């Protein structure tokens, strides 16, 4: 299984 | 009297969490004097979190692809750097709220505060330990990246893990404040996967003669034990071994509580065999491993900041 | 991934703590505005403590008798008076971190956070439920006393509890912060013991929640029950009674998961009746008691302050 | 056995 990079998603 | 999982005042390095966006990905920055750390993954978009190539990403970069705000106020950046897998982003502001800090890189079984943040602001902080396989087990959901732990021992704010990612089996990885992973993982979406974990042997006995210092005593014996034969037992239950520094370690807990190390030891021997049996200690039905033994004398002895 | 006992952010409160001392007995104060609250029993001597006249001791002291130390610096009392078992120190000067605040008394079973502090200095935060009982099972030494717990509702700091004392037990009791003591207590040094203390019912369910939100599933099962058919077995267990409003409390966690309130009560019942059958929940082999349905929710969804 | 007032000494 992949690692995930827990980083978030910003609408521009 | 009690015993707690006490995390370390978290106010120090709130002043300091900031959020840092790139195009459309976003994380948490630690601001400290003129300098944002984060994630250097931050400058990944969707599809180049498998294999980036983070030197040939952050050539491509200009100082205005970074947003960062601290509160309501838009950090102007003036420069921008990589360290192994952290990323330095200059600002033309100093933080006032920049407390006396250091960076430390720690060893499996070391306890330390995590302040899980988002977008920026703290949503909770929690006490964990580094594990022997170099995970933590934290509680993280996407964004929270950038979130540091932290120790503030005496005066000074010792930062020593950033957040990056998150394991199959729900543990965490990251690095420490100079961007050096903790363990072998990388910071990349592909494959990874922790080694098998082990019980935290010294910080077991450390919680045990917490239990004795706070009055608990149904789980002693009359027994000894030798370091090796302690040790041929442990691995039978996924227990790191016991190491002649791990004794000398416990030694202040030793005299102050009146119980050899090795007769400790032969306790803990006969709760692997027998479990609990209905009881508890200090509150648990597990052994707990997440108290070394400097967070014993520190909660026992004498508590100050 | 992951779930922790999470305490709040402790910024906003530490920025409030400060030092009180009449005589040699010194303690912990709240600098709220130009008021600083600490318990009334910092008037009292040693030999005082056996039984105290308050009203008596008080009326012995001036404003010049309270040494109130913010940092480095000395504050100024200008009056004081008394609140209950909580006392008033007017002093000159309104704290510039004073932050959005208010008084707020809780309810047993809900839980909150302690920055457990000496010599006014914060030194660890955690998180702990009030019990049934009216007690907290927290971890406090001499000179903890005015330490504070609060919670953060939306950017209100909510002032819930401050401490005063430690019962033979070990646990601990304390007032709100208008002076009223939580449970059957008064505050001096004589024999006093705690009602039987329960299981707070809807926080394990909120608990078991959080764990099949993380993949913990093995204690589900095909049955469900009836309040009256849980109630009956769980006062047989010392746990407190499920309501409807704890079921209704639980709604969004039962939406969310997929498993009826009174499914996961079918789960609880079985679980207290055949123990926990060599297994574990999300790291532990008690049934955790000190997540509420609120917390799971905040932990799970990452609210932030 | 006695609850503790757990307030502390300071030398003055």
């Amino acid at each position: 299984t992949s690692a995930v990079l827990q980083s978030g998603f910003r609408k521009m | 009297s009690g015993f707690r999982k006490m995390a370390f005042p978290s106010g120090k390095v709130e002043g300091c969490m900031v959020q840092v966006t790139c195009g459309t990905t976003t994380l948490n920055g630690l601001w400290l004097d003129d300098v944002v750390y984060c994630p250097r993954h931050v400058i990944c978009t969707s599809e180049d979190m498998l294999n980036p190539n983070y030197e040939d990403l952050l050539i491509r970069k200009s100082n205005h692809n970074f947003l960062v705000q601290a509160g309501n106020v838009q950090l102007r950046v003036i420069g921008h750097s990589m360290q192994n897998c952290v990323l330095k982003l200059k600002v033309d502001t100093a933080n006032p709220k920049t407390p006396k800090y250091k960076f430390v890189r720690i060893q499996p079984g070391q306890t330390f505060s995590v302040l899980a943040c988002y977008n920026g602001s703290p949503s909770g902080v929690y006490q964990c330990a580094m594990r022997p396989n170099f995970t933590i087990k934290g509680s993280f959901l996407n964004g929270s990246a950038g979130s540091v732990g932290f120790n503030i021992d005496y005066d000074c704010v010792s930062f020593c893990y950033m957040h990056h990612m998150e394991l199959p089996t729900g543990v965490h990885a990251g690095t420490d404040l100079e961007g050096n992973f903790y363990g072998p993982f990388v910071d990349r979406q592909t494959a990874q996967a922790a080694g098998t974990d082990t019980t935290i042997t010294v910080n077991v006995l450390a919680w045990l003669y917490a239990a004795v210092i706070n009055g608990d005593r149904w789980f002693l014996n009359r027994f000894t034990t030798t370091l090796n034969d302690f040790n041929l037992v442990a691995m039978k239950y996924n227990y790191e071994p016991l190491t002649q520094d791990h004794v000398d370690i416990l030694g202040p807990l030793s005299a102050q509580t009146g119980i050899a190390v090795l007769d400790m030891c032969a306790s803990l021997k006969e709760l692997l065999q027998n479990g609990m049996n209905g009881r508890t200690i200090l509150g648990s039905a597990l052994l707990e491993d997440e108290f070394t033994p400097f967070d014993v004398v520190r909660q026992c002895s004498g508590v100050t900041f």
